């Protein structure tokens, strides 16, 4: 796959 | 321009996006060095419109549903600038929360990560 | 540095990071705009620590089981620098998936997109 990175909460 | 990194303020650019299947739109966007494709929301592809899907590696694992894959270009226009980025083919979230512009899109800008 | 942002190769430094839990130990870590926090593999943390609970967005939706947060700060040492980044705390990765560097590390560095 390609990669996809992240948020809080 | 110059893009500050701050956890508590994401880089997000505005960005007329269009999808060839419905008049562009300007949509709000997170430049992520961490994307190896760009990301557009699902909301903004007409009804009737094929997809291809496919498996995107995120945060928390392998996604079979979450993502799909466009059949034609994409054209995005970055605020001030006449010419498009053109990508072959993009992501869509079909859940609208992330719309990324990912290296793809950047390595078209010309864009640079800096470290001092 | 100016890093050339590119589809084809993942933007990745070399990162000495410090758990204070073990040895510190170097590892090869993404270079990620698109995150909040870092995020470090729980393999590089004694067998036996305390880590919160925590709940992180990614590609695939709200995940709440995948991440903990560190109960110390950790220190990270870029090539040719003797003082180190310092994170009150951060993501720590269950399944050993990811070594992220994000944007509260890139702050202390003073990285900045640039988009010509």
């Amino acid at each position: 796959a390609p990669q996809v990175x992240v948020m809080h909460p | 321009p110059v893009i500050p990194l701050d956890p508590a303020r994401r880089p997000v650019i505005k960005a007329q996006v269009d999808t060839q299947t419905s008049h562009p739109k300007t949509i709000e966007a997170l430049l992520d060095t961490g994307a190896d494709m760009t990301v557009i929301p699902i909301a903004l592809f007409s009804s009737n419109t094929p997809l291809k899907n496919t498996s995107v590696l995120g945060a928390g694992g392998q996604t079979q549903d979450h993502f799909k894959l466009t059949s034609l270009p994409v054209l995005i226009r970055l605020p001030f600038r006449t010419t498009p980025i053109v990508l072959t083919s993009c992501l869509v979230d079909t859940k609208n929360n992330w719309a990324i512009i990912g290296r793809d899109a950047l390595q078209q800008c010309q864009g640079v990560l800096y470290l001092p």
